[PDB]
């Protein structure tokens, strides 16, 4: 390290990245759905070497008080320390916290995950849903990984069908599965500012001698529901306008590779 | 229902108005700096400790030091008195605050150092990391640490369809998204930038343009606040 | 510091204080009483340089099952980083435990709160009050400017009004307001032992180089409602009978101090 | 309703009695020094290590030792099951007993090392603390450790409006005020001093005297617990 | 140390141990029971210089939604800092985790507490059992230690009479006490393996240099309800066949000594 | 009602059969050492650093490395959705693990060192310990660490009754006994060795030497997964 920031910065003059990706290319992407076929529902994604899993699991629960309406859905990211020697063991630390937060955004905000549709009884049982993220090794942009996973698994979820019983006032939990009401798909797309360039899907490489990180999750519609700059380092205006177009068209790029995982697992 | 008529808002702010802001440096003995900021119904005290013997060691950093943040809340400076100690929420914003104020420092200036900086949120009316942002900066300058720039701090937001600066609680909790922005004005260098919400591109852009004018006039406030310490200083 | 000892010390025996206070006087003393106006009552006391918020923030809530007859106060005080290199950020340490515990057993055990005027519906519904201390700028005596602060905070506090609807079980919070039943003001005095010299509201340098602290609380009444010897050191019995005598008199000069700021902010 | 009556207490003392106090010094073979103690209903051990290696350094005072105590009761030691762990008033206690015992220690004989108090409540009956720093002296007296004094502790206290010596758990229950001491009796140094309750002044002061004679009582006790420790020994 | 694996190895290779013990022998071991009069039951058990006091505490609760039949149980070993240098402050260590749990799992695994003699209304309300181990006093073979005084302390247990008001649906606690239903004696022998050899309730100096221990905890029926191999080390099959036998017979010497115990509290 | 019959199980295993078991080394980019085990419904994933430089110090050990392990369970593994984080039972686990993993390490090949295992289990259905602790010797040999043997582990239980090999989740829960053994099978060390449940002597010894056959079938598959890896580097 520090001789590589040398390297890296001058290979970013040239137009050129490590790896030989163009500033606009993710690394190879794999995404595998329902692969924890336990949990509700899961998707392993690989962005290059970098790995999430991320698993889905949901319960009934009683609503917030502050929202009867809604269903509960709670976002953790776990950076285990397989991951990574950066990783400690211990609770959330302040990187596994704002990616958790981040994501969860990313979805809360654009209603993905429509939590409305996830009331059984109002003010009293709606359904719960964990999305609890494993980072299994750290290569980069955990942030993309991440919203990736958290989305393709929350599409692949299939939770039990409930009913309310209105003559028993029960509330049966039947074998039948179906959907979570998913109804976007916000994928973060995140740059790592180096020098004067934005490069997209930064490496652990290019995460070590980069200035500062901008993250921004769109969805289908043409919406931004997340930005996070991460990091130290400052953007321009125009860096971040560009960074909100390029996204956009990523994110796109990604999104059909999710349902294309999401429709394989059906297959 | 209804936070713009007309076209006022519920303190009667036009869209593009900001909240009163009073600041004021040097306000504690112990901090090295210090700064203290209302901001609307915010409240923050904000504390810089020092250059400092960074314990532990194995956190030191050879060519410089390191900023280390904590923001957090009073128990009482929300409605629903707080529980004491961090929570998620004020981690990302100690974590984006630092990343918000660490572009503005000259950090090898003080090699295997800590500069420590404390918020305080004492009373909280939305945009309590903007403002305490705003202190912070303030704070760094009041304990005479090398910036390259002060770090402004404002949010815009998107209330009733339409684009506001400087969002009140009360507008954020209803309001379709918020959009604190930090810069250093002089260079226009954008060292926060958050988003929570919804928006469209040209939504968001507006946002930003937005909350950094409010971010500049934030700024006229700091070094005002800078003038009158190295007035108040000059005695004798 | 250790060339501070010895300084203090000699000034001592000259009957003078590095400030040129007396024995028994008190810094400037600043109260100003409903600062945190979301809070229902708040409290900023200056001691000196010392300074301490107390904000008082009320819920109603199940009163504790050994007593159903009473409101529930609980007292943290918060010895935040910023108010001195000393205080380190995590849970209360035991300096920060020994201030909210002394304060607190000053209060209740005075019942300068009646926690039996708070209940709403025995053993059900009571007022529950949260004193919480959050010291700003550690400059000697938290002790005495933590009680004086958490009591006129109390003393500042208006608290929804709040009705039983007896027709229909209802608890109505009412926009109305009204105080805390704070029916006394115990005030804590403190003073360092220095050599053979007790001296009132020591500062942090007298702090550096005391042999012991003891702290006596007392109210209008000619009560004391807690005494506490904290640190090291030994007193007299002649020490302790005089500091409490001492006490009695501070205690006075301030509580004229304590509802002035109380009626000030009423104005 | 009647903890006094008449003038016989519910477990037959009258008002300046105290409860049966039995102690052993030397009952533990890890610790340096250590001593039991059952006073009451109270059953309580405690040990010393030794002075030690402090870690970690940056707590190393250059000139002295420095004591750590910590005071802890069982899960059933008192009568409603206890989550084990410290609570506020064992993290209280353990601070006031530091400070009750620190003067009797002469800690710059062992500069840059720690001298650890534990005490363990085992049984629990209201006079913890004074039996815990009795147990605590024995057990630094058992560890070889220099000290000007042993420290004596005892509480008296107000009971329907009466002052009294050495509360048990009830009449502490019910009582009106409870005031632990703790002296260094050769020079009558008052090392711990507690009030909880509702006193004049006059009843305050009388406390303390009261509390103090049993204190000398106690010490006596003590001296004899060393007594038969140095007899104890003296085979061969 | 170091210098003593030497010592204790060329002991063991001359059949001796550094005390005089032979390879199967315990230590004096001493059980006092009842020794904590306010707990419902508690035992005192020595082994050697170890010394380890167990109280049981019951309360009434909820059981557990899996089991509406039973009663609770649930056991933690405190290694406080007094009773040992190794020790050190804060939560279960994996230390006092692995002897906490492979006692209980000694008890709860023969049923002897049975648990579903501690029922009061099914699903609702039943007998809470606290074994709460507080070690004093390490000097070896805390496995065992602890075992003894939890079962001993079982054995001692006296707590109060509950009853069912099928009238009023109150739950009447009564004066009178009586057993917990225990129905089985199981008691750890644990064994150091050093080198090749085998030696029944190591000392700390014996734990200090052993290669492994292995415990088996076994019942009066001739079943076994545990066996722990713990620390490194490795165990031929013979050596854990010798092991099962020979703790059967010390199990059988043990129980009487508890047993007796038990009988003496009654006096 | 009814684990066996007839006399095949749930799954159609007969009772000495073996759930299906897949396992591959080398799946991580930053461990040193890593292996992925599908055994059963168990997935499991295993990570070793390095020997690395322990933090810190004062763990070191002059002579030789230190073994540390960590058994974590991922909340979405269990049907239950777990709390993140470890508990009373996976700290047992990993300290069991630790115990069998470490006989087989050369420690003093690398002194003042640590080296890390790290174990996930992605999904949970009984057996997750001797899955993990085979995953971890086959990360272990996967890091280059000089072992004395591969330690390879399996359970045998009661159920019905019957001894049989390699309980699942279903089958432990109703079954009487579960008794994973890990060994180093060269030597037929045993270095884990655990039963939970209720057994005759005979009926312990038999499923001990049964989980051992089973052990002894799995570090065939391990052997294989190393073969497997010394192909696959042999290119070029
Ligand atoms: O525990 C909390 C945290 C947040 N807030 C309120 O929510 C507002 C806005 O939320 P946001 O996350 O946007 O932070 P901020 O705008 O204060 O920077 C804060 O100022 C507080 O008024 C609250 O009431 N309780
Ligand atoms: O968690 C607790 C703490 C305190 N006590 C009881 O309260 C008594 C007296 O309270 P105090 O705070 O005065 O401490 P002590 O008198 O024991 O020194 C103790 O001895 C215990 O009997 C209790 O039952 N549970
Ligand atoms: O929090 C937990 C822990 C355990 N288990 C299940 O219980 C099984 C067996 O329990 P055991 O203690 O014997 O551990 P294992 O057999 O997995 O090594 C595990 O695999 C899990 O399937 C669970 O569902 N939730
Ligand atoms: N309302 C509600 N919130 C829950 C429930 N379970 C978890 N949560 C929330 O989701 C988060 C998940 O925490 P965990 O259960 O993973 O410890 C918690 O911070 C908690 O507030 C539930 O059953 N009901
Ligand atoms: N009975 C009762 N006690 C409370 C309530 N809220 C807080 N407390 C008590 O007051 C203290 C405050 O803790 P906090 O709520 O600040 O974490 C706690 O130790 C708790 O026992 C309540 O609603 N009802
Ligand atoms: N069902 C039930 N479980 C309890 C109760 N009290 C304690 N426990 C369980 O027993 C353990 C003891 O924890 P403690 O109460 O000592 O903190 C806990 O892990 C908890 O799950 C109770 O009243 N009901």
């Amino acid at each position: 390290a520090g001789i590589m920031r040398d390297h890296i910065i001058n290979l970013l003059k040239e137009g050129k990245r490590i790896d030989d990706r163009g500033f606009e290319d993710y690394r190879p992407i794999e995404i595998e759905v329902g692969v924890i076929e336990k949990a509700e529902g899961s998707a392993l994604v690989k962005l290059g070497s970098t790995q999430v899993l991320v698993g889905i699991k949901t319960s009934l629960g009683e609503p917030f008080p502050d929202t009867p309406n809604m269903g509960v859905m709670t976002t953790n990211v776990e950076l285990v320390p397989l991951a990574s020697p950066t990783f400690e063991p211990g609770p959330p630390d302040e990187r596994a916290i704002e990616l958790a937060r981040v994501i969860d955004r990313g979805i809360r905000e654009s209603k993905a995950l429509n939590l409305e549709k996830m009331v059984i009884v109002p003010g009293k049982i709606v359904r719960v849903v964990f999305i609890d993220v494993h980072v299994l090794d750290h290569d980069g942009n955990l942030m993309d990984a991440i919203g990736i996973a958290a989305i393709a698994a929350l599409l692949n979820a299939r939770v039990p069908k409930v009913r309310y019983n209105e003559e028993t006032g029960e509330v049966e939990t039947l074998d039948e599965t179906e959907p979570l009401p998913v109804e976007k798909i916000p994928v973060p797309v995140t740059f790592a500012k180096i020098g004067n360039i934005l490069v997209v899907d930064p490496s652990l490489d290019e995460e070590l001698v980069m200035d500062g990180k901008i993250t921004i999750t769109t969805d289908e519609t043409g919406h931004i529901s997340a930005v996070q700059k991460s990091e130290g380092g400052a953007f321009k205006l125009e860096e971040v306008m560009y960074a909100v177009e390029t996204a956009f068209k990523k994110a796109e790029e990604i999104r059909k590779l999710i349902l294309e995982a999401v429709e394989k697992a059906k297959q | 229902k209804l936070i713009d008529e007309n076209g006022r808002r519920i303190d009667g702010r036009k869209k593009y108005e900001l909240r009163p802001i009073k600041m004021e440096v040097g306000v504690l003995k112990n901090a090295n700096g210090s700064a203290y900021i209302e901001w609307g119904k915010n409240k923050i005290i904000a504390a810089v400790y020092g250059p400092r013997e960074l314990h532990p060691k194995h956190l030191q950093r050879p060519d410089r030091a390191i900023l280390r943040v904590r923001y957090n809340m009073a128990p009482f400076s929300v409605e629903e008195r707080k529980k004491p100690g961090p929570d998620r929420r004020s981690i990302e914003i100690s974590k984006v605050i630092k990343g918000a104020l660490e572009p503005a420092l000259i950090l090898e200036m003080f090699p295997r150092t800590a500069i420590d900086v404390f918020i305080e949120v004492l009373q909280a009316d939305a945009g309590t990391r903007v403002a305490g942002i705003t202190a912070a900066s303030l704070a760094l300058a009041d304990a005479g640490i090398p910036m390259r720039d002060l770090v402004a701090a404002c949010a815009a937001g998107k209330i009733e369809g339409e684009i506001v600066l400087d969002l009140n609680k009360e507008e954020d909790n209803y309001g379709e998204a918020d959009v604190p922005v930090a810069i250093m004005p002089l260079k226009n260098d954008i060292t926060l930038l958050q988003m929570d919400g919804y928006l469209t591109k040209d939504e968001f852009i507006e946002a930003v343009k937005l909350a950094i004018k409010g971010a500049k006039a934030v700024y006229q406030k700091q070094r005002e606040a800078l003038k009158e310490k190295y007035l108040k200083i000059a005695q004798e």
